[PDB]
């Protein structure tokens, strides 16, 4: 049980480094106001485990030589 | 020899007896050879009728009585009249299957001789191989020494004929060119002389061009122009001045191996003109820059240049010496042996842009040519106080502008020289014409990798100037791109990114156009907003508000 | 061990639940040009147990960006009144190559020999 | 052993016909999961097993049996044998007729995983040929139940059937651009406000069916098109123009363009 506890742990020490990074990058684009505005059109389905974002379908994400001209 | 100084019973003989045609023709051709008696051989009449009333079925067992076809109706082509008789008699017409079926059956001498070689295994001296083999091989070398000479005239009355626009178009009708190129093959120095004279003479025109092209001639020609006769060589270089033109020409002839003995001609002969023109016209496109450096062009090009006692060197050799220094391999062997000072010196002893082209065009390459540059600001920045001209001050000035390396510190420069008021002067939009303020701000830009100035450039006024000329010039790419790239240099130098920053409007500016329809102006946009976030937090929080504003605006527009 | 378990797992679930938001929030909101700048300027620091963000200014490769070659696609930079006048007039002052405009040799008289 | 198992259900389902048997019942159970899980990705058993008509005749009369459970796994077997068919199998699927029973079906059909079932097998098959669309269109009640799934309010909060009934939707909307009585019954139930809301829906399948949809209806009729103009729909068709999904894409352009067409005069 001691290495199923000590995998755990370094399994929540890796998710929390990732997220802590997605939370850097997050930081460098999105401001802090719409980091909001967007958390209020997002919605959690228990039942599929994914989110949920709602206007999914609205989201953001002549020099060459010619010498021709010569003859008639 | 009968030597004769009348008329009759010489063309009579002409159609009654085979064996006699031909010395009848000789005859003919030594009464028609002086010319003070064209005009009355021209007067006699009845005379080229019958001529043309025999040629036309005997031409073709014979070929002694091919001689007969021209040399007197030849003097006759020489002058302008007589060609209205000379379609009135068709000679034009029946010299075109002439010319056809001779080269025909050359063409069939050529797998009959060929096939008699099979017979090798078993040779007796009989019909199998030698004897008869003999007597072919003899009656062969003079029937192909009579009928090369036949055509060599023939060819040259069809010359005499193409003085003329519509004759010439009836001629090219005929498809000429074909056996034209296929006559080339022949081994003979007039004819070929004559091949090459009416090819030249088709050559200017387009419709002549492209019934050439199918054909391979360059091919023909690459073993053709060591040859041993100045006339030949000089004709045959016109020709392939004329064939430049075309682009597709011009591969088949850099493909063939054109090029070697172009430069070898351009060497030391008469013929400096003509073979420096075609290997210009080489030159201009980016593939055949590179071949010529391989041992091909010579830096000779570089010694005749220096040898030019003039105010104004001469444009040709000054012009491919320019579209050589397009390119990294001939810019190297170009400053090779330290040609780079004399080529100071003539740009210096007076006003000639055009070397100072063709080394701004050497600065242009990260190499050691840039390196050597280094010692030439002065004598480069003494000219920039506008002394010559326009024309001249243009191409010193870039000339330094693509002279950057990080190491070289600027600001001696600018205080000595480069009259840093004068900088600020140009920036005007009312001052001087756009292309020498592109000039003083890739100046501006390459002034700024060095420290030293950082403080000069703030303190001048410049970025004003600067601002107002990105205003009243956002509209082309090339000057927005390159006032933001002088931005992107000039702002991590600590000394004008609190200018920038605090003083100028410039990050706004940054902000509007930070995704243009150009690559590379949103790149330099991009770094250079990237560069500014760093030192400056508010600037920071509106990059992020636009460009997400941008990003996801449609988005915005909906909810909203 | 059965309650730590349990309360680590929900630990888990909430982790994943953020890290989902971000990751949703990225690949809607955020291009891929500017994540891949962001994680090649960032870097992971672990006295402090962050991630921080290297300096452009203070990067080891303070070699500086190499200039455009053309906004309009020369092998030079190239003002607008430059192109015009290369495209009108025949002075060899606005081009950096293809300076000179020969002429078609045009046919000369007829007269060689024989 | 496909085919054992096809012979084996058919001959049962031809001497007991339809039957409340519990072991009946069962063994059609196991058949119908083995020929699902064996047709699934196997074009040579999807041939295999739809060359045999005798089978599928004993198939889609099972669709009218009191167990619902054997309606969603006749409606997964139609699936299977309807996805991505060859011409041959799409022609011997509809001469069975399993397009009437599956949607006369789907209108008894309570259970949530039944209807899922069926639907989807109704999308599967509805993108064969227009004959396929013309059975849809023409059951008693067809057209009110089509458009009822959209605004399903699933139990386990799932969007496939809501995705289903859009995709049929989509489908079928070309004969229904076409005769005035199936859009006026399409506008008993206001079915273009529930497309419109479906271009802000959180899935892009949804969003695709939507583009479909308003591209088939809004054009060559005057009333649709000032309905949609009332309500706004030229804002949200105008913003889906440059989308990556290629369908959606296509959608809200055309639409936009029948729209633009009718500007008012």
């Amino acid at each position: 049980h001691q290495r199923e506890i000590e995998g755990l742990l370094e399994n929540i020490r890796q998710l929390s480094r990732e997220l802590r990074l997605q939370m850097l990058i997050i930081d460098n684009f999105i401001p802090q106001d719409y980091q909001e505005m967007i958390e209020n059109y997002v919605h959690w389905n228990e039942d599929i485990g994914e989110w949920q974002l709602k206007c999914v379908a609205y989201t953001g994400n002549p020099f060459e030589v010619d010498l021709s001209h010569v003859y008639l | 020899v009968a030597n004769i100084n009348d008329m009759d019973e010489y063309i009579e003989l002409l159609y009654e007896d085979i064996p006699d045609k031909v010395r009848g023709s000789a005859l003919i051709l030594q009464l028609a050879r002086n010319p003070d008696n064209l005009e009355e051989l021209l007067l006699n009449e009845t005379a080229l009728g019958a001529l043309a009333r025999v040629l036309r079925e005997d031409w073709k067992q014979s070929v002694e009585l091919a001689t007969n076809i021209i040399y007197i109706f030849f003097c006759f082509s020489s002058f302008s009249h007589f060609h209205g008789l000379i379609t009135h008699y068709k000679i034009g017409a029946l010299c075109m299957n002439i010319i056809d079926h001779e080269l025909k059956r050359h063409e069939l001498w050529q797998e009959e001789l060929s096939k008699k070689k099979k017979a090798v295994d078993e040779d007796l001296e009989n019909q199998t191989l030698r004897k008869d083999y003999d007597k072919t091989f003899k009656k062969y070398q003079g029937l192909v020494v009579k009928q090369e000479q036949l055509l060599r005239v023939a060819l040259y009355l069809l010359l005499n004929l193409a003085e003329d626009t519509r004759t010439e178009l009836k001629m090219r009708n005929k498809n000429i060119v074909h056996m034209l190129v296929k006559a080339l093959d022949r081994d003979n120095f007039e004819l070929l002389i004559l091949v090459v004279s009416f090819l030249k003479k088709l050559s200017i025109f387009m419709e002549n061009k492209n019934d050439m092209v199918e054909m391979d001639i360059v091919e023909k020609l690459v073993k053709m122009i060591p040859c041993e006769h100045e006339d030949l060589l000089n004709i045959t270089l016109r020709l392939l001045l004329n064939l430049s033109f075309d682009t597709g020409l011009r591969n088949k002839m850099v493909q063939v191996g054109l090029l070697p003995k172009l430069t070898a001609l351009l060497g030391n002969e008469n013929y400096k003109q003509i073979a420096m023109c075609v290997l210009y016209h080489i030159s201009m496109d980016d593939r055949f820059k590179s071949m010529f450096a391989y041992t091909d062009c010579i830096p000779q090009l570089m010694k005749m240049l220096f040898e030019c006692s003039d105010e104004r060197i001469d444009l040709e050799l000054i012009s491919f010496c320019i579209n050589l220094a397009a390119n990294k391999r001939n810019v190297q062997l170009i400053c090779e042996g330290n040609g780079l000072k004399m080529l100071m010196k003539r740009a210096l002893k007076l006003k000639d842009p055009l070397l100072m082209k063709m080394i701004r065009n050497i600065s242009q390459h990260d190499g050691p040519t840039k390196n050597l540059f280094i010692d030439y600001v002065g004598d480069l920045a003494a000219q920039i106080s506008s002394d010559e001209e326009e024309e001249f001050v243009i191409e010193c000035l870039g000339t330094l502008a693509n002279l950057t390396i990080p190491d070289l510190d600027w600001e001696l420069v600018l205080k000595e020289y480069k009259l840093v008021p004068f900088l600020k002067d140009k920036l005007k939009p009312g001052a001087a014409e756009d292309d020498l303020v592109l000039e003083v701000v890739i100046m501006i830009g390459t002034v700024s990798m060095d420290d030293s100035c950082a403080a000069l450039l703030a303190k001048s006024g410049i970025i004003p100037a600067l601002i107002e000329l990105l205003n009243a010039q956002q509209e082309d790419d090339e000057f927005v791109c390159q006032i933001i790239y002088v931005f992107y240099q000039m702002v991590f130098h600590q000394a004008t990114r609190d200018v920038i920053i605090k003083e100028t409007q410039a990050p706004a500016y940054l902000i509007d156009l930070m995704h243009d329809k150009n690559n590379e102006i949103r790149k330099v946009c991009d770094n250079t907003l990237d560069i500014i976030a760093e030192y400056d937090e508010e600037w920071a929080k509106k990059i992020q508000s636009e460009k997400f504003r941008w990003h996801n605006s449609q988005w915005l527009e909906m909810v909203e | 061990h059965i309650k730590e378990r349990q309360e680590l797992e929900q630990t888990q679930n909430e982790l994943t639940r953020e890290l989902k938001l971000k990751h949703l929030i990225i690949e809607n909101f955020i291009p891929l040009e500017e994540k891949n700048k962001i994680m090649n300027r960032s870097f992971f620091d672990d006295e402090e147990d962050h991630w921080k963000l290297h300096p452009i200014t203070r990067l080891e490769n303070q070699q500086m960006m190499k200039r455009p070659v053309s906004a309009v696609g020369y092998k030079r930079p190239l003002s607008q009144h430059a192109r015009m006048s290369m495209m009108i007039r025949p002075e060899p002052r606005y081009r950096a190559e293809n300076i000179m405009l020969l002429e078609l040799d045009m046919p000369s008289r007829t007269t060689r020999d024989y | 052993g496909l085919q054992a198992i096809a012979e084996l259900l058919q001959v049962d389902c031809e001497m007991y016909g339809l039957t409340n048997d519990h072991y009946s019942v069962t063994l059609r159970r196991y058949a119908g999961m083995a020929l699902t899980n064996l047709t699934f990705g196997d074009v040579a058993n999807k041939a295999t097993l739809c060359s045999m008509k005798g089978c599928m005749r004993a198939l889609v009369a099972q669709l009218k049996s009191e167990s619902e459970d054997l309606q969603q796994v006749i409606a997964s077997v139609l699936r299977n044998l309807s996805w991505r068919a060859d011409v041959n199998s799409k022609k011997t699927l509809r001469e069975v007729g399993s397009v009437k029973a599956l949607m006369e079906c789907a209108l008894e059909v309570k259970k949530e995983s039944t209807l899922k079932s069926v639907l989807s097998a109704l999308w599967n098959l509805s993108a064969h040929c227009t004959e396929n669309k013309a059975d849809i269109c023409a059951v008693d009640g067809a057209l009110a139940f089509l458009v009822g799934t959209l605004t399903y309010r699933s139990q386990t909060n799932t969007l496939a059937i809501i995705e289903s009934g859009g995709g049929i939707l989509r489908n079928v909307s070309s004969l229904i651009a076409t005769n005035e009585d199936h859009r006026q019954i399409l506008r008993e139930n206001n079915c273009l406000q529930t497309l419109l809301q479906h271009l802000k829906s959180h899935s892009l399948t949804i969003v695709s069916n939507a583009c479909g949809t308003l591209w088939n209806l809004s054009a060559r009729n005057p009333k649709d098109q000032e309905a949609l103009w009332d309500m706004g729909a030229v804002s949200m068709l105008k913003n889906l123009i440059h989308s990556k999904h290629k369908m959606i894409a296509m959608g809200s352009a055309a639409a936009l363009r029948n729209l633009m067409a009718n500007r008012p005069a």
